[PDB]
């Protein structure tokens, strides 16, 4: 038997690729194997040691290349879409395993979108990453008597296209 | 963008300065960095032992010659600062007459495409960190299986090996190639190919799909129970007469014919229509067995097409019986 | 792509395959190509409807931020809107949105009414402001301080309800003359 | 109104072919659909996170409400975020959250707390600046006056407000609470959102459920089909299976697009609504709520938004 | 301006299979196609 | 060689139809024919001239 690995299996009736593990499900004893709501094999009882095995497909995702404009630097970073990095410097994030990136604590405005508020930029000198800024904070002094009236103004023009 | 045979960027190439036989991995890259021109020949073929077709070339100052014969290859062939790289020229198959020189070879589709590009001698101790293209020179239609090659002189150079990669080629404004990029070199580069663009703007770009492969197979099964009762058929103490042959139906149970392979007690182990090895791993409705005793010479009769007294008057099998038989 | 046919050319498959057997082979390209065409339509149609929705926006928008002055905030771009200027572009239009935006201000202290003669006042169009000593009332989108008068304000109710209304004077144009 | 939807994404092959090169090798002959298919969802994915920014990132610079919440007598404590919750959310929306194998699911670009956090600032500027911030440098005006202007915006002279401040106040505060339980009371209140997620689940579960039919082929587990049938004959079997599986996915995608555009139609509407009803006071009667309009109060929600006209 | 199109309804099967049990029994190999098709039509109608 | 007319042609193997005009283009001596950026034959060299 094998656990915790991307393996090709069959338990006496049913094929499938997956990564198995000893679940805590307690079936009813007569039953072997478990299925999810959408009619898919979700568990099998190992008929030798009658453990309840959880089937999980091999962790996978897309890959997108972090980059500033080639115009800037040839040095890049890579995102592997949502696998635990141990399953692949490295800075894990909720958006995946993002190699070639160093996290930074300082809040910075978003530049490149990744997911879960994760954005990056070149720095000084390599590629960084961070939970993105909420935007720049600007508190305002309210009172029950404080009024702010503008004095000069500008006639901007913008190009909605 | 085209995917074809090339020397991948930033490969790690062998440098010489004494010219041993060097093989041909998938393509032939060669380029000599010397104004002495001493290195002016190549050898081609597979056996290189005068018994197989081969190709020869001599780069004279003004008399360029190309040969396709079964030369009696001198095992240590050379010239002097004396052109005899071989010992005999028999069964010739083809002939032709035509500062940094690069020569790429490929015997492709039975044809031999040889590509050249001459650049000045401006380097000192390294293969230049520059870039250019190779221009086709001659495509030769010669049907030779080529495995190895050797260079022929009377300096230094570099040789690598072509590879099946994918490239993007920025054809210039007038039909030449001013730059190119490997698809499969690095993340940044691989971006260009999928974007099919030579210069990437700042942002993010999905490129490929990251999938984990199955590292191993596995299969498990219930503790195999209810072995079919076979000992009481083979190891059975007593047997009946042939016209009183007993039929032992075999019910729901597991067979495990593995023993009848690896037990030469019986003399024949003879199966009909089904290989022995491909029946211990099968499933059927059920099984019927005849355990009895016949003569020592009734061995052949237990088969379709046998029609003796034992066959016809004591125990008959169909002409298309699907099973096995053992007599010892 | 031959959609699983033997050959990808209708001419060759007519020859390189027998005609009665060609039909079944022919069918594949039909079903394949046809569906491939059809998906393009649906792909187009949906995108077209998307454009039309966008078109109407501009179609309104020009007839909003050009032929008038739409009070809708952010509809003519950021800031209070003044005028828009169309310019034709391939397949689409660009909109110069000549908009108005206040720039610089100062702190000021406010009182939401004034009581002068035991009587309340509300600014007709301004708002009462304080340079610390002299109160003022001014249009509400540019600091243009203005003097307290009867003409610039009006009166309703007395001074027993309004929160923070402030004791102060109010001028009369008439009295100095008569 | 709905604002976004589950950023689904399915690969070409790992739907049609569960990593069986034989299936893949046959598939490549249908040309480039799946890329076209896959690209469509990709845009759907991008359009989603584009939606939310188009509806929430209407403010360049964030705001905070002051420590002492003296608002002439208005208890917005129901709508401002509460420190007590570890999600820094607000009581109203807190109710809202309470009241609500071959594929992939992308997370939203924006984290829900930031989604709240724009709403957070969005309120403050609405609360402690008035419409001004929507147009440029925010200006702080004591809230009672901000009503007066909006009253002035409805042909209602400023006198009425301060005349009736307390009663005006207590009504608003009294009104607020009636929302809280009203959402709590009606089980079909948030159905509009509740349908959307319920619809998409019905879509995907439809999509997977289709994966178990035979489509004029012997069976729906291609591996057994790969085993029980020799390849060249199985291909014809596979071909039928590829066809139905494929255009079944095709249906799903076309189903998705039109829904997405409808959302987008709804989305911009909200954005337009969240500009005109929120960032300022409209006059489009029966657009910013039945009756003459005053202001708005956006409130974050799963995949969607809630307004308080 | 148009306001609403004619509320139209078409059966899964009655169209494809005009009441032939031999037909639909062959159709149920096609998963939940039609039931979806009715939904959209029904979804359209209520929408109307 | 026939120019400025809707004809069928085959230049050393380059099959196809169309009309032939003196292209202002510039090949390279070894090359034979150009192609559209979208992969369609665009020009040829007459072996005659
Ligand atoms: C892009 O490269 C050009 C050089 O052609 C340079 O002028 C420009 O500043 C660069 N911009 C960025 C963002 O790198
Ligand atoms: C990733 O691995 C770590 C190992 O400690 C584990 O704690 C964590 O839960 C894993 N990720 C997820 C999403 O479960
Ligand atoms: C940010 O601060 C936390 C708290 O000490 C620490 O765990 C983390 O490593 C810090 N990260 C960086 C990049 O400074
Ligand atoms: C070339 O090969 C040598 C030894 O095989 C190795 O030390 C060196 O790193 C290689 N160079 C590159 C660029 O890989
Ligand atoms: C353009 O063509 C001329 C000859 O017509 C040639 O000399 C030149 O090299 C070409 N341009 C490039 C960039 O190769
Ligand atoms: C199968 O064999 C293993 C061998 O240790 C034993 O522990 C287990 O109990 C057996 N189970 C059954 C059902 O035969
Ligand atoms: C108004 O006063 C407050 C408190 O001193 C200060 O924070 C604010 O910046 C002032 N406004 C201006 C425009 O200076
Ligand atoms: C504004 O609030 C302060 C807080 O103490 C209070 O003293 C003051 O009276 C309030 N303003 C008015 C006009 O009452």
């Amino acid at each position: 038997l094998v656990k915790n690995k991307c393996v090709n299996f069959n338990f006496n009736g049913l094929t499938g690729t997956g990564v198995l593990t000893e679940s805590n499900k307690k079936f009813l004893p007569f039953q072997q194997f478990g299925r999810d709501i959408a009619d898919t094999t979700d568990a099998v009882r190992d008929p030798q040691t009658l453990e309840i095995l959880d089937i999980t497909p091999c962790s996978f995702g897309g890959v997108s290349v972090i980059t500033p404009g080639t115009n800037t630097s040839n040095q890049v970073a890579v995102l592997y879409q949502d696998v635990n990095c141990t399953e692949v410097n490295v800075f894990q994030t909720r958006a995946g395993c993002l190699i070639g990136a160093e996290h930074v604590n300082n809040s910075y405005e978003c530049d490149i979108p990744i997911g879960a508020g994760i954005c990056a930029s070149y720095q000084t000198q390599s590629i960084i990453a961070y939970t993105m800024s909420l935007g720049a904070e600007n508190s305002v002094a309210y009172s029950n008597n404080s009024i702010a009236i503008p004095t000069n103004f500008t006639i901007s023009v913008t190009t909605e296209i | 963008s085209t995917q074809d045979l090339f020397l991948p960027f930033f490969s790690n190439v062998t440098w010489f300065h004494d010219n041993p036989v060097l093989p041909f991995n998938d393509g032939v890259y060669f380029a000599s960095t010397e104004k002495s021109n001493i290195i002016r020949g190549w050898i081609f073929g597979t056996t290189l032992d005068s018994k197989t077709q081969s190709l020869l070339i001599v780069n004279n100052a003004t008399n360029v010659v190309i040969k396709v014969c079964e030369f009696q290859f001198c095992n240590d062939p050379f010239l002097g600062v004396e052109f005899r790289v071989y010992s005999s020229a028999n069964n010739c198959t083809f002939e032709y007459v035509s500062n940094l020189r690069e020569f790429v070879f490929k015997n492709i589709d039975g044809y031999f495409k040889i590509y050249s590009k001459h650049t000045p001698i401006n380097l000192v101790r390294d293969l230049p960190q520059g870039f250019s293209a190779l221009e086709p020179l001659v495509d030769l239609p010669i049907g030779i299986n080529i495995t190895r090659f050797q260079t022929l002189l009377a300096a230094a150079y570099y040789v690598g090996y072509l590879q099946p990669r994918t490239f993007l080629l920025k054809y210039n404004e007038n039909g030449t190639i001013t730059d190119a990029v490997d698809c499969a070199l690095d993340p940044l580069s691989e971006t260009k190919c999928t974007l099919k663009s030579f210069t990437v703007e700042k942002g993010i770009y999905q490129t490929s799909n990251f999938r984990v492969q199955p590292t191993e197979s596995i299969v498990r099964f219930p503790n195999i129970t209810n072995l079919c009762p076979f000992g009481e058929v083979f190891n059975a103490t007593r047997f009946a007469s042939v016209y009183a042959w007993n039929r032992k139906r075999i019910s729901n149970c597991v067979a495990d014919y593995s023993v009848l392979y690896n037990s030469a007690s019986f003399s024949t182990f003879k199966c009909y229509g089904v290989s022995p090895t491909k029946l211990n791993d099968l499933c059927f409705t059920n099984v019927y067995a005849d355990s009895f005793v016949i003569r020592g010479d009734e061995v052949r009769q237990i088969a379709p097409g046998q029609t003796g007294k034992i066959a016809d008057y004591n125990y008959k099998l169909p002409d298309d019986f699907t099973g096995c038989v053992i007599a010892w | 792509s031959n959609f699983g046919a033997i050959s990808s050319v209708l001419n060759d498959i007519l020859s390189r395959l027998d005609p009665p057997e060609a039909e079944v082979q022919i069918d594949r390209l039909i079903t394949g190509r046809l569906q491939s065409l059809q998906t393009y339509v649906t792909q187009q149609l949906i995108r077209a409807a998307e454009i039309r929705a966008s078109a109407n926006l501009a179609a309104t928008k020009m007839s909003e931020c050009v032929l008038g002055q739409s009070k809708r905030v952010d509809f003519c771009g950021k800031g209070y809107h003044l005028m828009s200027f169309p310019q034709s572009a391939p397949h689409g239009v660009v909109f110069l949105h000549v908009t108005y935006v206040p720039a610089q201000e100062k702190n000021f202290t406010t009182a939401p009414a004034i009581c002068h003669d035991g009587k309340a006042h509300f600014p007709r169009e301004g708002v009462f402001v304080s340079n610390g000593t002299h109160w003022f009332v001014t249009q509400r989108n540019f600091y243009e301080p203005q003097i307290i008068t009867t003409d610039n304000t009006f009166v309703s109710g007395n001074c027993d309800v309004v929160i923070g209304i402030v004791n102060n004077t109010v001028y009369d144009p008439l009295q100095p003359e008569l | 109104l709905p604002v976004s939807m589950t950023k689904t994404s399915v690969d070409c092959t790992m739907y049609i072919c569960g990593d069986s090169t034989e299936c893949s090798n046959l598939l490549l002959q249908y040309g480039s659909f799946c890329t076209q298919l896959n690209r469509a969802l990709t845009g759907i994915a991008v359009e989603q996170d584009k939606n939310t920014q188009e509806v929430f990132a209407q403010v360049k610079q964030i705001y905070k409400t002051p420590p002492i919440k003296d608002f002439g007598g208005f208890n917005f404590s129901q709508i401002l975020p509460d420190p007590s919750k570890p999600s820094k959310r607000s009581p109203i929306e807190d109710l809202l959250f309470n009241k609500v194998n071959g594929l992939t699911v992308l997370p939203p670009l924006l984290t829900d707390e930031m989604i709240a956090q724009y709403t957070s600032a969005l309120l403050a500027g609405t609360i402690t600046s008035g419409w001004t911030f929507g147009a440029g440098p925010a200006l702080q005006i004591p809230f009672p006056m901000q009503m007066a202007y909006r009253f002035n915006g409805i042909g209602v002279t400023q006198n009425v407000l301060y005349e009736n401040q307390k009663l005006i106040a207590n009504q608003f505060n009294s009104a607020i609470g009636k929302i809280q339980d009203s959402l709590s009371s009606t089980p079909s209140a948030l159905g509009k959102l509740q349908d959307v997620v319920n619809q998409n689940a019905q879509a995907l579960n439809t999509l997977v459920k289709q994966l178990s039919s035979n489509f004029g082929a012997i069976s729906s587990v291609l591996n057994d089909i790969l085993s029980r049938l020799d390849p060249p004959e199985a291909e014809v079997q596979i071909d039928r299976l590829i066809t139905g599986r494929l255009q079944s996915l095709q249906t799903y995608v076309t189903q998705q697009l039109i829904r997405a555009a409808e959302i987008r139609a709804s989305a911009n509407l909200a954005a337009t609504k969240m500009s005109e009803c929120v960032l300022g006071q409209s006059k489009r009667v029966d657009f910013c709520g039945k009756g003459y309009h005053l202001m708005s109060f956006p409130q974050s929600a799963p995949h969607g938004v809630v307004f308080l006209h």
